[PDB]
């Protein structure tokens, strides 16, 4: 996974700070991961996560 | 209008009143 | 003459760094999040201060 920035404040080589918010890329999936609202209807009050933009 | 927004930013001819004073704070370490 | 040309301080030798933010400098002020550069301007008889687009 690649942390990038989603501030525009930090730029690659910069270095993260704990606190801050970045996106996680995959290195072939290339989709950010999403916390998506479709519900599982396994468990109720829990969403999905998956790679998409 | 008191928005969301409580005061707004405007500009003063004078600059000894207190408030025009500003404090700089960090985005990082 | 008599004059006498008292000399007050202003800023120090070491504090001339190009490298520092010193005491009336001037710069302007970018907005990251929107990429706009704040201004002044004259509007309507009274000057407001706001974020420019381009």
């Amino acid at each position: 996974l690649f942390i990038q920035p989603f501030w525009k404040l930090r730029s690659n080589g910069d270095n993260v700070v704990v606190g801050d918010k970045v996106i996680l890329n995959p290195v072939n999936a290339g989709q950010p991961l999403h916390a998506s609202n479709y519900e599982l209807s396994d468990n109720a009050g829990c969403k999905e996560v998956n790679s998409v933009n | 209008s008191y928005e969301k927004i409580k005061y707004c930013l405007v500009a003063v001819p004078h600059g000894n009143d207190i408030a025009s004073l500003f404090e700089l704070d960090p985005t990082t370490l | 003459c008599n004059t006498s040309w008292k000399i007050n301080l202003f800023m120090q030798f070491r504090d001339h760094l190009e490298e520092v933010l010193k005491g009336g400098d001037v710069v302007r002020l970018f907005h990251a999040e929107q990429e706009k550069f704040l201004t002044c301007d004259e509007y309507k008889g009274k000057l407001q201060v706001f974020l420019r687009t381009t």
